[PDB]
């Protein structure tokens, strides 16, 4: 019968693949491509050049992460495609090898970050409509898909169309207020910190101390430490004191296998348990061009929104994306806002002179179970609806308007 | 709405006779006598241009020196105005020969001759 | 079937069934459109919202009023509000219910002609009528003589009526009403630093106005009192728990009913406009009008407006006679009540405009029947 | 100066720039930014032997900003920190600039229209209770630009740094019920320009960056005359892409942002200000005035303040006023529009027409009685 | 953010730009000695592990220029203690570092000439150098009890890994 639509979520760390209506993606793969090693060629003054059929000699995802004779390139950076040569090949194998979808028969839902420079929408439309010749396409916005994925799992009474989405992927973090199902896009703020930046901070902080980690797999070990030993602490200066005075509780041993030979190695895991996650609250640790804690950008985003929506946004802060599921993430952010917002009300109450003591604001931060793939799920639910097939840009539009059709996005 | 509205706004017998006599140098000079650059009509322009081309393609390629150097500088500039007209109507043969006439009128008139094609407010 | 009454107020639409004592629907006469293009799907469900949902959602919505100064200004949106009234608030198929509408006096004639056309050609009603709002106030007051001051969201007007006869040359109209008092309140609060501006936020100033404003019985004495004590200052909690404070602004706001010069009008105030209309009636009538001032419409709810009016007229009129201001508590709904009364009387049932008349007379019929 | 030898200073304390000189001058002495700053260490920027004082003000704070936290003492025409405004005034009358013995001077201030009440009270206070001036006045932005233009009738469109005001004046009579405030002004166009440069992949976040992007704005931005043809130009051809050099030497490319940012003045929704743009908001002011005054207001639109200096703003503002008039008054009689007389007074000196207006007024009234508020009349 | 000098009472003498806080210490030197246990050198030592990570630091008190100087000097002291192999051997070495000459405000080598204005009074120079030397003496001797792990007397893994992280990228040498 009628085939289900495809949903592809080309994240910076991971790409999620599948078909509409399924409860979860059929593949989650690392967003990388392995291309044949070629440095022995006389590349005396220029990049490598392709001949024959050799350009098809690549792998993607888990086939690409540890090949013995292929260079693993990572074509997505900050959420944006940085090299379309690699991305067009990556899409080629995603469609034909993994999904097994013939592209000329399935509508596609793609996704973008809200930072996505318009040229990238024009290019991605060209590739889907001209290379893969899709019948129809829709460049959905990741935040509204994340909120919908929460909404559709909510029990009665909690199920509501207003909430501050905080999406923190591998590449960048966005705070995006949605009220009444309309994204208040002019109020969006971007925090230039994500899982990549936390990983490299651990990677540095190990290399300063724990020399002994093989460089060929330094990144693997920093990533594995982050995913399993790390947590958001309450404050630094007490944590350093806690570690120094009771190190037998706080220091952990990590044991790794060297991929060359098979010898063991082991490391003490220490301050990089709570440093790392701290860079959300002190971005100056990992980025000198930013200084506001996340628990301040959130308040600034909300306090720009219209006064009638302002309370509903505090009541339904939705965390989404892989970097938000550090232990105690939400518990700290709430504790910061319910400090900042209370201080605001107290000041205005005092300036009223104790008349009309204002009703409080109950800051609440919610953290549903799908967060590793919530955006994809919200995509797969959307793509099963009949209305999806109306809002898609149909191929007959592109053949009249050209790539300019995809110039706009919801600001 | 509030920003929708547009607001604030040649002697053909003489040439034939010279060609049929074979007086090729005079046949060029006969075509260049009275250019309709003064004249509003279009048909008289395309007429005059076609008459000039009739001479240029019927000129022998070796004689283009004796042709072009015979003209005065005001004629050489007028020849350039007719040359850049020919290129607007390509054909199998015409562009191959107009490109040669161009390079000999260029030696006679120089790059300044081309500026007086670009800058003239009248079409020949 | 029983007739509907549908007072197309400039501010609140008040609707219900003829013979009932109070309207079964009251909702705001606003149409809202989303500020932000960025719908999702399923949610983000409509291009526009009407009535109470447009108040509730208002932070995302630009709100427009289809009625300004009592004249219909956006017919597509006004049709939307009528459609909302019958099919959503009352849940009535209008094709079989007579509907009594209302109008302010001295409107453009083309206004009511367009109005009656839509009723017969879009809602295809059997019958309808278009009564003057001031005349309806005497039905709700249960009397047949008196001068009605009705001052609504959009227009203030006086119609004097004696022994059941209107005096059409003494009718007076003044385009000050609850809208302009709100914009003035929205202005004067800038003296405190409380900016608002947004059309959504004007609805908050409107609520501030309703809950705190009052009319001083001696403006200059209260002004000099507010200079001395904090006693008049009352705080108000905005939806985000910012607590604003308001002092002499509480009564300067409705004072521009009596001193229109505050907002640059050249007109005399509402007291003198009333008095001038009495002095435009014959000598024998005046004795009765002074006894029977009937206040009507929303802005007459300001605390003290009855006392201030009574004080002011007794200073202009000859001192030898009683002046009394009739002001029941339900005077906000007077016009709807007076419609429900009129549509119930047996003697009225003969004077409905009917489809069979409109089909032969065309829209001009409303200028012939409804007088 | 005055006959008694008293210096008659004139002083605009804008949220952007102090503009402060002597009455009767044709130019302001001593333009400098209303800025205060304090030394900090950054791990990413070089430190040197340039002495940074424990507090810096004004011009020096703006040029040494690379090693300063910096603050604007006044916003939207309202004083935020009276302590920093005291420092800014202390610099204004100080040895750096107007080296005046304030106790002997007469000073002409200005105040924005419809401003908060207690703002003016505390300004007038400090002039008699800290600087001890011999006389004060608080002039109105609207009448001053009319003195600089020599007019008696017009509609001023004063577009400063913090906020934009439209103020009708007719034959010297004020029309204060027609004053209209538009919340967009040059500070928000700079916040908007940052948000657009972030979309080309640049980053600007520190307090020192806000002044750098202001200078990018002043150099490169312009108001598009016909926004459709500007968008067509940017899409069809590359010519708008113009380079700039940051103080760090990093080259940035600026493209269609040059006209997208100023455009907020005419399409306020682009920066989430709900309302109508300056052209329509002006037009709705004229159409509120008494019917026969309207034909004079159209002949005397007066622009003032630095946020009018965008190339093409008068030309664009003419076009929209003509389209509004054809649409709403002439109902489409496009032949009849040729009779519409409209003048936008665009003097190139208009960037300082408020101070120039005060220097005229104070020179006309240097020695009169009922004008200057004296310190003898104060404290009662 | 950062950690800022907490101990400045409503009055205490400021020399040049720098506050002459007490220092609970046995060495000679000008500063008061009595009723202290928490102290300006202990704040620097207690904050140091956090305070070096912040890339931006706002001077807002004369006592910050006191605390900053300690936090700078601790990054010179660790450079020695890292190479030692006993608490006794480090502690002996740290005396010689404490005596060692360091540049004063305004000298061509002093790191923060933009923020520390030079002295000029002869008694100001002597009091300042006597104070700074007293600061150095205690700051070293405090760390010698803390960097060397008592289980083996060797310089600790944890403290020594900060040697690459000079505070705010400013050397004191
Ligand atoms: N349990 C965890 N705790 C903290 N971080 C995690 C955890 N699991 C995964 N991550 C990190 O989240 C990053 C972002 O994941 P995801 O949001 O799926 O990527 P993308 O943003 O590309 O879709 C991953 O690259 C991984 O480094
Ligand atoms: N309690 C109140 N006090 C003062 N004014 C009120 C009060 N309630 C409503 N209003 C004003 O009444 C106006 C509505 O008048 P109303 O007669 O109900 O509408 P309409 O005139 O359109 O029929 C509103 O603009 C509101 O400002
Ligand atoms: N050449 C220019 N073009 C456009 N805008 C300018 C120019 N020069 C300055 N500006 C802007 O105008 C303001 C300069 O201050 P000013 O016009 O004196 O405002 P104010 O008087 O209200 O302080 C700043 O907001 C600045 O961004
Ligand atoms: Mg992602
Ligand atoms: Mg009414
Ligand atoms: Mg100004």
């Amino acid at each position: 019968g009628r085939l289900p639509a495809c949903v592809v979520d080309c994240g910076t760390g991971y790409t999620k693949l599948g078909y509409a209506g399924n409860t979860e993606p059929q593949f989650i793969i690392p967003s990388c491509i392995a291309i044949k090693e070629s440095a022995k060629v006389g590349d005396q003054a220029q990049r490598r050049v392709m001949k024959g059929v050799d350009d098809l000699d690549f792998f993607i995802g888990d086939e690409a992460i540890e090949k013995p004779t292929y260079a693993t390139k990572w074509p997505i950076r900050h959420g944006i495609v940085e090299d379309w040569d690699l991305m067009e090949r990556f899409m080629e194998q995603v469609i034909f090898k993994y999904l097994r979808a013939e592209p000329e028969d399935h509508y596609f839902l793609l996704t973008e970050p809200p930072l996505n420079t318009p040229e990238n929408r024009e290019y991605t439309a060209e590739i889907m409509f001209e290379s893969f010749n899709v019948p129809g396409l829709y460049i959905a916005v990741q935040a509204v898909l994340a909120l919908a994925a929460s909404w559709t799992s909510r029990q009665v009474g909690e199920r509501t169309l207003t909430g501050t989405v905080i999406d923190s992927g591998d590449g960048v973090t966005h705070v995006i207020p949605v009220a009444e199902g309309y994204v208040i896009g002019s109020c969006i703020k971007h925090i230039p910190i994500a899982g990549r930046d936390i990983t490299y901070f651990i990677q540095q902080l190990l290399r300063d101390r724990e020399v002994g980690i093989p460089p060929e797999q330094s990144l693997e070990t920093a990533k594995a430490v982050k995913e399993r030993y790390s947590y958001v602490c309450p404050d630094l200066v007490k944590e350093f004191n806690k570690y120094d005075t009771d190190g037998s509780k706080w220091i952990k041993q990590y044991t790794g296998i060297n991929a060359i030979s098979k010898k063991e190695f082991s490391i003490d895991v220490g301050y990089e348990r709570f440093l790392g996650p701290e860079i959300f609250f002190h971005p100056e640790f990992a980025n000198p061009d930013f200084t506001q804690p996340i628990s301040e950008v959130v308040d600034e985003v909300i306090q720009n929104c219209p006064i009638d929506v302002r309370r509903p946004l505090y009541k339904n802060i939705v965390l989404s994306g892989g970097s938000t599921m550090f232990r105690d993430f939400g518990r700290r952010l709430q504790r910061d806002l319910k400090r900042t917002v209370d201080a605001r009300l107290k000041l205005s109450e005092e300036l009223s002179g104790g008349r009309l003591k204002p009703k409080p604001i109950d800051v609440q931060v919610i953290t549903h179970h799908m967060q590793r793939y919530a955006v994809w799920f919200g995509g797969s639910m959307l793509a099963s609806t009949p209305e999806f097939y109306q809002v898609c840009h149909t191929k007959k539009d592109y053949e009249e308007i050209g790539p300019s059709i995809c110039r706009h996005n919801p600001v | 709405r509030f920003r929708k509205v547009d607001v604030g706004e040649p002697d053909e017998g003489e040439v034939d006779s010279c060609l049929r006599q074979g007086n090729m140098t005079a046949a060029l000079q006969a075509a260049l006598k009275n250019p309709p650059i003064n004249t509003k009509s279009q048909a008289v322009k395309d007429r005059a241009g076609s008459i000039v081309l009739k001479v240029l393609i019927s000129f022998k390629a070796n004689d283009i020196e004796k042709a072009v150097q015979s003209l005065d500088k005001n004629g050489v500039d007028l020849l350039m105005k007719y040359i850049y007209k020919g290129f607007e109507s390509p054909s199998d043969n015409s562009s191959a020969v107009l490109l040669q006439w161009h390079e000999k009128a260029l030696a006679a008139g120089g790059v300044g001759s081309i500026v007086r094609v670009l800058t003239a407010r009248k079409t020949v | 079937t029983t007739a509907l009454v549908c007072d197309n107020g400039s501010g609140l639409v008040k609707a219900g069934f003829a013979g009932d004592d109070a309207p079964r629907a009251v909702f705001p006469s606003i149409v809202g459109r989303p500020r932000h293009q960025g719908v999702m799907v399923g949610m983000g469900q409509k291009d526009s919202y009407v009535g109470d949902e447009a108040q509730s959602k208002r932070g995302i919505l630009t709100l427009k009023y289809p009625i300004e100064h009592g004249i219909i200004t956006n017919w597509d949106d006004m049709e939307k509000i009528w459609h909302h009234t019958f099919y959503n608030e009352l849940r009535v198929a209008p094709e079989e219910h007579p509907t009594l509408l209302t109008e302010a006096p001295l409107n453009p004639k083309a206004n009511r002609e367009k109005m009656t056309q839509i009723m017969f050609e879009t809602f295809n009603v059997p019958a309808m009528y278009v009564a003057i709002q001031a005349v309806l106030s005497l039905y709700a007051s249960g009397r047949t003589t008196g001068i009605v001051l009705d001052s609504g969201d959009g227009v203030t007007h006086n119609v004097p009526i004696y022994e059941g006869y209107a005096l059409p040359h003494a009718i007076m109209r003044l385009d000050l009403a609850g809208r302009d008092l709100t914009d003035y309140l929205m202005k004067i609060l800038t003296e405190r630093g409380y900016s608002f501006v947004t059309t959504a936020e004007r609805e908050i100033v409107r609520d501030i106005k309703e809950k705190l404003c009052y009319v001083a019985l001696d403006f200059e004495n209260e002004m000099a009192t507010a200079a001395s004590s904090s006693s008049l200052e009352k705080s108000y909690e905005l939806p985000d728990g910012q607590v604003i404070t308001i002092g002499n602004e509480r009564f300067r706001c409705p004072e521009t009913l009596f001193q229109p010069s505050f907002i640059g009008m050249e007109s005399a105030g509402i007291h003198e406009t009333t008095y001038n209309s009495i002095m435009k009636c014959d000598i024998d009538i005046r004795k009765d009008l002074y006894a029977n001032n009937v206040m009507s419409g929303g802005t007459t709810m300001y605390p003290g407006i009855a006392d201030r009016m009574q004080k002011e007229i007794t200073a202009l009129a000859p001192s030898t006679m009683k002046i009394k201001i009739i002001a029941p508590p339900e005077r906000k709904y007077s016009v709807w009540i007076g419609g429900s009364i009129l549509a119930s009387l047996s003697t009225f049932q003969q004077m409905w405009i009917t489809k069979q008349e409109y089909d032969e007379a065309g829209p001009s019929i409303v200028h012939r029947k409804c007088f | 100066m005055d006959s008694q030898g008293r210096k008659v200073v004139v002083c605009d304390n804008g949220t952007g720039f102090v503009k402060c000189g002597y009455a009767g001058s044709n130019f302001p002495e001593h333009i400098f930014p209303a800025l205060v700053g304090r030394p900090i260490i950054r791990s990413t920027t070089k430190v040197g032997n340039i002495e940074i004082k424990d507090l810096m003000v004004g011009d020096e704070a703006s040029e040494l900003r690379s090693m300063l936290e910096v603050n604007y003492p006044m916003e939207n025409g309202i004083v935020r920190n009276w302590d920093d405004m005291k420092h800014l005034w202390d610099y204004t009358f100080g040895p750096e600039k107007l080296n005046i013995d304030t106790r002997n001077c007469k000073i002409l201030l200005t105040e924005p229209p419809m401003n908060p009440t207690k703002n003016r009270e505390k300004i007038v206070e400090v002039m008699f209770e800290t600087y001890q001036f011999s006389g004060v006045y608080v002039a109105i932005q609207a009448v001053l630009t009319l003195y600089a233009q020599g007019l008696l009738t017009g509609v001023v469109v004063d577009s400063g740094d913090g906020v934009t005001h439209i103020c009708p004046v007719y034959e010297g009579f004020s029309l204060p019920h027609l004053t209209r405030r538009l919340d967009i002004a040059g500070r928000d166009i700079t916040r908007y320009l940052i948000k657009l440069l972030l979309l080309r992949g640049y980053a600007f976040n520190h307090s020192a960056d806000f002044e750098t992007v202001r200078m990018i704005k002043e150099k490169l931005c312009y108001v598009g005359y016909n926004i459709e043809q500007e968008q067509k130009l940017a899409l069809e051809t590359t010519v708008l892409v113009e380079s700039y050099t940051l103080p760090d030497g990093r080259i940035i490319k600026v493209g269609g942002e040059r006209f997208e940012a100023p455009e907020a003045l005419f399409q306020p929704h682009l920066i989430n200000v709900e309302g109508v743009g300056v052209a329509e908001l002006l037009f709705n002011t004229i159409q509120a005035a008494d019917i026969d005054t309207r034909s004079e207001f159209y002949k005397h639109i007066v622009l003032s303040g630095g946020s009018t200096m965008y190339p093409g703003l008068p030309s664009r503002l003419e076009r929209e006023l003509k389209q509004l008039y054809l649409e709403r008054v002439l109902k489409g009689d496009v032949e009849k529009l040729s009779k519409f007389k409209i003048r936008i007074e665009d003097p190139p000196r208009r960037k300082h027409m408020v101070f120039l207006g005060g220097a005229v007024l104070a020179d006309i009234m240097k020695d009169k009685d009922n004008f200057w508020m004296t310190r003898q009349e104060y404290q009662e | 953010p950062a950690y800022h000098s907490s101990l400045m009472d409503p009055d205490t003498k400021l020399i040049g730009n720098m506050a002459l806080l007490p220092i609970r210490s046995q060495f000679k030197g000008p500063a008061p000695r009595e009723t202290k246990d928490t102290d300006i050198v202990d704040e620097a030592i207690y904050y140091f592990k956090a305070n070096v990570f912040f890339k931006n630091y706002e001077i807002k008190n004369e006592a910050d220029r006191t605390l900053i100087y300690i936090t700078l000097y601790i990054s010179e002291c660790l450079k020695k203690l890292q190479k030692c192999n006993s608490k006794s051997q480090g502690e002996k070495e740290m005396y010689t570092l404490g005596i060692t000459n360091f540049p004063i405000p305004g000298e061509p080598g002093f790191p923060l000439n933009a923020i520390y204005a030079k002295p000029a009074n002869k008694q100001e120079d002597e009091v300042m150098r006597a104070y700074l030397q007293q600061l150095r003496q205690e700051t070293g001797l405090r760390l010698c009890e803390k960097v060397f792990d008592p289980q083996n007397d060797k310089p600790s893994k944890w403290w020594t890994c900060f040697v690459k992280r000079q505070f705010m990228n400013k050397s004191l040498s």
